[PDB]
């Protein structure tokens, strides 16, 4: 059940190469790809996310509208890793432009990723979906990877899409036009996608200065929290153990409702590395469901948690994990809905990230996520009502009208959050 | 990939021209033969000069520039000046009889006989370009050249180059430094004619300019030299994130995205810091926080204006030097508590920051001093229209005797010409209240 | 077969769904080609009737 990867536009890539290098460490693969690891827990499933002189390929396709940041890659640490016929780039680039990357540069572009994606889906036993990373504030992976996802549906509409989406804020903004390229993505997400992370870089940043007490983030920092936690939520489609997840029972059995497939994930210990005091099972527990430590920028008191996964990793007391798993839900039931029973499990996995004895990541879908839209709801509409900055779009071709729309469908989202939260 | 042609028209734009080229090689190292030793890739490459300079394979990197005069005497100059060797003799364009003050004569009797020339030499530039970006137009006002024959120009560029994006740098006249009677006409006539054609334009005033060299550098009567030193400085801040590269570098269209909210607002008022004696500089470190601090002082705007009974659609500072993200969000901190900066309620609050590491340079020999870190403002403000106002006013003035109008009528040019330039100009002032009032 | 049945009639539903969106990609950038040709048309006429 082989995954492919999509990396798309400059955070897309970043991101993107973070989590390769992450996962290609915990699975033993060293940066010319061959495999020097010391347990066979790492090559049991690495097909999932590996093609295999005995060597391993991570099935994963890089795309950008501009060379830049592709560059930047193929001379990272682990660049010489991916295989270069699964670079596609363009020249021109996207402007930060949601209708450039999603109507006239992305669409030049859009049929050679196609392909790639076309032969590394044929060379799979059994293709499980698409895993795409991206921002929503830019212009490639905001509006050409929603028109990748589009036209992925299209050519394999039985096969999963999941995506991790970062979202824009103005504490870590490159323009102002974000909201409006997010407010069009988030309309292709509802609509296109299975699962999709929101990985809010409001909340990575207020992590980074309050709890990691860095007073000037980078995105290299931000991307350190994203890196943890795109290992964590990815454990168990990696790893093999007493439950093997994939993307389609992920979707089951986390999604209640097709729209509302909106995740905030959360991780522990929360790190900029520096400590060596291991916690204990109750600090993990405590401090995984503890806001300070979601990558939406959510108060999960605001709303309620319709399903959630967990999952441990390192060696420690599978019985202290339930008594403190079942102790947060039996302490705080108000914040868990009474319609879906048992909505909260746990998986266990023996392997811990890279400098940590143990840690704990967290899968969330929660109706508090409703506070992320509204905030960009709210930017979108304070520039729209002016119409400030449309002509960016409308010189590429798109109408006003579909503004609009995109509005109307992310505020009918934010309604649909509510309607649950008062169940 | 990403080349800029720059083009420079009538004698402030060529002059400045000359300014920026010789300060754009002494920060490549580029030496005057176009010889560029740390270059080692000779006969081409993708560097970040390359937006700026093209190669030839023995070893010469050469402006991406043309420049052009209905007369020949300031390009003849250039020509035989320091730098010639820099220059293709094709690059440089000069007809034999100027437009006489005449925006009239500029656009059309004697810029009509030249216009097809200088579109086949930058049609030559272009086509030496892998993924052009755009044009750089450099220019007067007031000149009957810088008015009249930029305006043809820009025109011919939209109907050849699609919306391929064009940039200006606007020479606004002041009475200080000479300047015709007739320029508040020769102004809004190409104001009008350009406002469609032009993404960005960066107006330099030259009473500002005038002012910094007087006040800052101790210059009794500045001359040309020395308002065109301190404008190519500011050029280069505006320029650098095209020609130098680095992981805090970000993009001149980056900013442009932030900076134009409807297609007319897209009149940016620069700021820039510090403008210092190198008496003064001597033992004197200009901080992060001093210097942006500085962008605040009206006293450094290149347009004169008053931000302060405006308000703000965008906000950048272009940084470059020695300056670290920490140092400069603690200085915007500090700043955002003690100054009047207020934004329209329809835009974001932040300003949008980029930092090039490259240190600035200065010509050898002049009155600038060298700093170790220098920053331009870029603002969105509704108080530019102050600058438009200014020259409605002076126009209306004239316009309502129909003084010197028969000189632009004997050229063949209509009053209805006149009233629709004015008209326009109306609008666009209007167009600067209403962006600024609050939303419903 | 009945529920197979169902299952094809919504997969040809959502595959007519994306054919009406790539119709419309094809109209958002044949209009903006539309438009930039109708400036450049514009802005030559102009200049030659003023010429
Ligand atoms: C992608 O990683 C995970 C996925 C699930 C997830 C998953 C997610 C859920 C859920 C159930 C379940 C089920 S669990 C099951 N065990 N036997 C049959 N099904 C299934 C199994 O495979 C799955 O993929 C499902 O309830 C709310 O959220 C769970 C996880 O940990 C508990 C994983 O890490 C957090
Ligand atoms: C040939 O004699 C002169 C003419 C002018 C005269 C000239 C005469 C004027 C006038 C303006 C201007 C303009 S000034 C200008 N500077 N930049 C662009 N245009 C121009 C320039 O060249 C000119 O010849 C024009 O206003 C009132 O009277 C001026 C003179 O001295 C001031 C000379 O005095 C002998
Ligand atoms: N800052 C600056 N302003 C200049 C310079 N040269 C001329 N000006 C100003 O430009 C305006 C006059 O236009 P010019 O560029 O000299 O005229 P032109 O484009 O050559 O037009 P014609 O000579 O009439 O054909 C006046 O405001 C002058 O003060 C210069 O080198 N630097
Ligand atoms: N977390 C994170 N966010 C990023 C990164 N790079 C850019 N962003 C954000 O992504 C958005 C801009 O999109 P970007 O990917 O650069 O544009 P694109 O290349 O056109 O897709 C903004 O919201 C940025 O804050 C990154 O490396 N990490
Ligand atoms: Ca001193
Ligand atoms: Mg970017
Ligand atoms: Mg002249
Ligand atoms: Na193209
Ligand atoms: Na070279």
């Amino acid at each position: 059940r082989e995954i492919v990867h999509i990396q798309a536009g400059q955070c897309g890539n970043q991101i993107g190469a973070k989590f390769w290098e992450v996962i290609s460490d915990e699975h033993g693969i060293d940066p010319t790809g061959s495999y020097h690891g010391d347990s066979d827990l790492q090559l049991e499933r690495i097909n999932v996310y590996y093609n295999e002189g005995n060597k391993y390929v991570p099935r994963a396709i890089l795309v950008d509208l501009e060379p830049g940041t592709m560059d930047s890659v193929r001379s990272g640490p682990f660049g010489q890793i991916f295989r270069p016929d699964n670079f596609v780039f363009g020249q021109s680039g996207a402007g930060n432009n949601w209708a450039k990357g999603h109507y006239t540069e992305g669409a030049e572009l859009v049929d050679s990723v196609l392909d790639v994606v076309r032969k590394e889906s044929e060379s799979c036993d059994c293709l499980q979906g698409f895993q795409l990373t991206h921002s929503l504030g830019g212009g490639t992976g905001s509006g050409m990877g929603t028109l990748l996802i589009s036209k992925i549906r299209e050519e394999y509409p039985d096969r999963i899409m999941n995506t991790f989406s970062v979202m824009p804020s103005p504490k870590v903004s490159d323009t102002v036009v974000e909201p409006y390229n997010a407010t069009l993505s988030v309309h292709q997400l509802v609509e296109n996608t299975d699962e999709t992370y929101c990985i809010d870089n409001e909340a990575l940043y207020d992590i980074c200065f309050r709890t990691l007490k860095l007073t000037t983030p980078t995105y290299g920092d931000l991307n350190h929290l994203v890196s943890a936690t795109m290992s964590g939520v990815t454990t168990c489609l990696r790893f093999p153990g007493q439950l093997n997840a994939d993307l389609r029972k992920l979707a089951v059995n986390m999604v209640p409702f097709p729209r509302l497939h909106f995740f905030m994930p959360g991780f522990a210990p929360l790190t900029s590395s520096q400590q060596y005091r291991a916690l204990t099972v109750p600090e993990l527990t405590q401090q995984m469901f503890d806001s300070k430590n979601m990558m939406a920028a959510c108060d999960p008191r605001h709303g309620r948690y319709l399903t959630v996964a967990a999952i441990f990793r390192g060696r420690m007391s599978m019985k202290e994990v339930d008594e403190q798993m079942l102790n947060v839900q039996n302490k705080n039931s108000s914040y868990f809905v009474e319609w879906i029973p048992n909505n909260v499990k746990t998986a266990v996995c023996d392997i811990p990230p890279r400098g940590l004895k143990m840690s704990a990541t967290f899968i969330g879908n929660s109706t508090a996520i409703q506070e992320l839209f509204k905030r960009i709801s709210e930017q979108f509409t304070a520039m729209f009502r002016r119409k400030a900055f449309l002509h960016w779009y409308t010189g590429e071709g798109m109408d006003e009208m579909e503004f609009t729309e995109a509005e109307s469908n992310m505020n009918d989202l934010v309604s649909e959050y509510q309607q649950y939260q008062d169940a | 990939m990403r080349e800029c042609i720059s083009i420079h028209v009538g004698q402030a734009g060529v002059q400045i021209g000359n300014a920026c080229w010789e300060l754009y090689c002494l920060e490549h190292g580029i030496q005057p033969d176009g010889q560029m030793p740390s270059d080692k890739t000779i006969g081409g490459g993708d560097d970040s000069f390359n937006t700026f300079f093209s190669e030839t394979g023995a070893g010469k990197h050469v402006p991406r520039a043309v420049f052009v005069d209905l007369e020949p005497t300031v390009i003849d100059e250039v020509r035989t000046g320091t730098y010639r060797q820099l220059f293709h003799p094709e690059q440089l364009i000069t007809g034999k009889e100027d437009a006489a003050n005449n925006y009239a004569r500029g656009h059309y009797t004697i810029g009509k006989e030249i216009i097809d020339l200088v579109l086949d030499r930058i049609r030559k530039l272009a086509d030496q370009c892998t993924g052009l970006q755009g044009f750089l137009v450099f220019h007067s006002f007031g000149g009957g050249t810088g008015s009249g024959f930029t305006s043809l120009l820009m025109e011919r560029l939209s109907v050849d180059y699609g919306k391929k994006s064009k940039l200006e740098f606007s020479i606004y006249p002041a009475p200080q430094v000479s300047t015709a009677v007739v320029e508040p006409y020769n102004s809004i006539l190409t104001t009008h004619t350009t406002l469609e054609h032009s993404d960005c334009a960066f107006m330099v005033d030259n009473e500002a300019i005038y002012d910094i060299c007087r006040r800052n550098l101790d210059i009794e009567r500045p001359t040309y030299t020395n308002l065109n030193r301190l404008i190519s400085q500011i050029v280069s801040s505006i320029t650098a994130s095209l020609r130098f590269d680095g992981a805090l570098n970000v993009d001149l269209t980056e900013f442009q995205t932030n900076l134009v909210p409807y297609p007319r607002i897209h009149f940016p008022l620069a700021t820039y810091a510090p403008v210092i004696s190198a008496e003064k500089a001597y033992h004197e470190q200009l901080s992060v926080a001093e210097i942006t601090n500085a962008c605040f002082e009206p006293a450094n705007q290149m347009v004169k204006c008053d931000p302060r009974h405006g308000k703000y659609m965008a906000c950048c500072l272009l940084y470059r030097g020695d300056v670290v993200p920490k140092d400069v969000n603690a200085a915007i901190a500090t700043i955002k508590t003690k100054r009047s900066i207020q934004f329209v309620d329809w835009c974001p609050t932040g300003f949008k920051v980029g930092i090039n590491y490259q240190p600035p340079t200065v010509v050898p020999g002049g009155d600038l001093a060298k700093v170790q870190r220098a920053v331009c403002m870029l603002s969105n403000t509704t108080a530019i229209a102050e600058a438009w106002a200014r020259l409605d006013h002076k126009f209306d003035l004239m316009y309502a005797k129909r003084a010197f109008v028969h000189w632009y009528v004997g050229e063949g040019m209509e009053e209805g010409e006149f009233s629709e330039a004015r008209e326009d100009m109306a609008a666009l002032e209007k167009d600067y209240e209403e962006v600024g009032v609050d939303s419903v | 077969e009945a529920a197979e049945e169902r299952r094809k009639y919504q997969e040809a539903e959502l595959l007519k769904h994306l054919a009406e969106k790539r119709e419309h990609e094809r109209e958002v950038i044949q209009k903006a080609i539309e438009e930039n040709n109708n400036f450049i048309k514009m802005a030559k006429e102009k200049l030659a009737q003023k010429m």
